[PDB]
């Protein structure tokens, strides 16, 4: 009775299950209500299986264990993790564990977990010794980032016009600064999907606060990649513990050598929530924000590096522009040079649908020598004197038109030189 | 035997655009009559300028598609019927072009394309003769039927139906919508 498939599922084949071997009516339950009651009556049969999740330890000894697809929500899905099992197998937060679990017995609640036989899709006893994040040292993005495919769709275009505008490598940290209706969901989508085409190695994860239900619904079934969010409806204190935990995994993930690309909406609103959750502090600067409130979400997108010995965590965050809120800009300016590169887009631009909105000339990167070769940097250089003298807007026809045509980046370099 | 496929290719692509042609027209005769009668519900007719919408996009689809396909079927039959005359008779063609033809394989690249091209409009000047000679043309007996049954030029309807041209933007957006339309109209 594995909650994978139990969960996987929608809520029609838990209930005709369920109405298989004889539940109360299953109509009136939640879906985390549902799969802890089927999941007890079913394993009260005498059968034992594995179980999987995320462990996090409370202000207490004693930890709880959630599921990804619950998107991080506390619920009788949870499995205990006792503080004995903290001692015995080293255990932190943000590790995948797989394992026995146990039926809950009397007294109890929640679920229970037996043993452990997977921690970080790994041996429990050769993660016993492991290196922690405080001593690991960063450096410069080196492995380049690939988002085209030259299929030739206006995605496609999209995903070469923002190759060509920035290079993305792994292991950096980038802003997208775009106001409203700048199509921040179809570009997210473009470099979600492109890198997921591209490098299916390293996993890929969306973390997403605060947006529209339709908007996160239609992102479930968009990626193939693992995503997690939670919506405006929630309080500020569920998207800061959400934010937290999954940044908290995927610096654990990490820590195994392992490749992972963040794609953070938004900045901004991870700021208010924090500031609404925090204490004051008795000093508040411009616009009700005070000066603890942005030292988590500091250090939040600062985790963003390329590991030495292996694994790179690239971290790529959307901010909101010119909303008419005083505290976005307080945000906005708090936040500008700690990135490794940024990408400008604007309304007028987009007032015209000339897609995607992206500004070439206030684009930028840092230490591209490192990131690149000299030659397609040169090359890139070529195209950024060519673009600087006209506008924005008119390089940004100029440039799809003369790109349209022609079926990749690369077969467009001779085809632009030539002239 | 890429011949008897791309047959079959092009006339299965030839049968899914008549059904799309003729559900195109029950879905107007529907809305038409829907429109005369007294009923005058407001989704019903947006639904269905929806269905107009998504069917005729539909049916321009197909027709491209089929255009495409009887394309590839004659090329692929004019490059076999030129290859087995090529190979029947290459020493008679050769006898004639020899005077620029010799010494191909040493000569450099640009004169192997002004040759190319002497042979070229030599050849246009004799087929041009032909046809003022006025004879007329008969399919070859080895890819008769084939030919006969998919036509010297595709039906008047698929060339007609594919003069619109639409933006990728509008072709994928139209695509999403006739994915989810089919989706709840399955249910
Ligand atoms: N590459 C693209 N291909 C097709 N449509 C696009 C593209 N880029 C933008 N659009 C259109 O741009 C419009 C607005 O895009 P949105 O993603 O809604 O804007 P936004 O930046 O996400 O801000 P929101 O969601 O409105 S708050 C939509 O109608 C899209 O169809
Ligand atoms: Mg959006």
């Amino acid at each position: 009775m594995n909650l994978t498939e139990l969960k996987n599922t929608p809520v029609s084949e838990l209930i005709t299950l369920g109405e298989n071997m004889g539940l109360e009516n299953l109509a009136r339950m939640r879906k985390q209500d549902i799969i802890f009651a089927i999941l007890k009556q079913h394993a009260k049969s005498g059968e034992d299986i594995f179980g999987d999740g995320v462990l996090e330890i409370l202000q207490d000894g004693f930890g709880f264990l959630r599921s990804a697809d619950s998107s991080y929500l506390a619920g009788p899905d949870d499995i205990y993790v006792s503080p004995s099992q903290i001692r015995r197998f080293n255990l932190r937060t943000g590790d995948t564990i797989s394992g026995k679990i146990r039926p809950p017995k009397e007294g109890e609640r929640y679920f229970a977990l037996l043993k452990v036989n997977e921690v970080n899709f790994d041996k429990p006893e050769n993660a016993r010794n492991k290196i922690l994040f405080e001593n690991l040292t960063p450096l410069h993005a080196n492995s380049r980032l690939r988002m085209e495919r030259g299929n030739g769709s206006t995605e496609d275009l999209t995903a070469r016009v923002l190759d060509l505008a920035s290079p993305i490598g792994r292991g950096q940290r980038g802003l997208i600064v775009a106001p409203p209706k700048a199509g921040k969901t179809m570009l997210l989508q473009n470099i979600a999907q492109s890198i997921a085409y591209n490098h299916p190695d390293c996993v890929l994860m969306v973390l997403l606060i605060d947006e529209r239900p339709e908007e996160v619904t239609e992102m479930q079934r968009l990626v193939k990649g693992e995503v997690v969010a939670s919506t405006f409806d929630e309080p500020a204190s569920r998207h800061v513990q959400v934010a937290e935990m999954v940044i908290e995994k995927a610096k654990r993930l990490v820590e195994h050598k392992k490749d992972v690309i963040i794609l953070l909406d938004s900045i901004t609103r991870l700021a208010r929530a924090y500031n609404t959750v925090v204490p004051a502090s008795g000093k508040v600067l411009t616009g009700g924000v005070d000066a603890n409130a942005l030292h988590r979400p500091k250090r939040f997108f600062g985790a963003a590096r390329n590991v030495e010995e292996g694994g790179s965590l690239t971290i790529i965050a959307t901010a909101l522009i010119d909303t008419g809120s005083k505290m976005d800009e307080v945000i906005y300016e708090e936040f500008k040079g700690t990135g490794n590169m940024e990408l400008h887009l604007s309304r007028k631009i987009a007032e015209k649908r000339v897609f995607p909105a992206i500004d070439y000339n206030r684009s930028g990167t840092r230490k591209e020598e490192l990131l690149t070769t000299q030659e397609e940097l040169q090359k890139m250089w070529i195209l950024r004197k060519i673009i600087h003298p006209m506008g924005e807007i008119d390089a940004m026809e100029f440039l799809i038109n003369k790109l349209a045509m022609t079926k990749t980046n690369d077969d467009f370099f001779e085809m632009m030189k030539r002239s | 035997t890429a011949l008897q496929q791309a047959f079959d290719t092009c006339q299965n692509n030839k049968a899914a655009w008549l059904q799309r042609k003729n559900e195109l027209a029950a879905a107007e005769q529907e809305y038409l009559r829907l429109l005369s009668g007294e009923g005058r519900n407001v989704s019903r007719l947006d639904e269905l300028r929806n269905i107009i919408e998504v069917r005729k996009w539909q049916v321009n689809q197909a027709a491209g598609r089929y255009i495409r396909s009887h394309e590839a079927v004659q090329h692929i039959s004019i490059r076999d019927r030129l290859n087995d005359f090529m190979q029947q008779h290459g020493t008679a063609l050769a006898a004639a072009l020899a005077p620029e033809l010799m010494g191909y394989s040493e000569l450099t690249a640009i004169a192997r394309n002004c040759a190319i091209q002497r042979a070229t409009d030599a050849l246009r000047e004799a087929l041009l003769s032909w046809l003022a000679k006025g004879e007329k043309i008969n399919y070859s007996a080895q890819d008769s039927d084939i030919l006969t049954t998919i036509g010297f030029r595709p039906d008047v309807a698929s060339v007609d139906d594919s003069r619109e041209k639409f933006t990728p933007a509008q072709n994928m957006i139209f695509s999403r919508k006739s994915a989810q339309l089919a989706s709840r109209q399955s249910v």
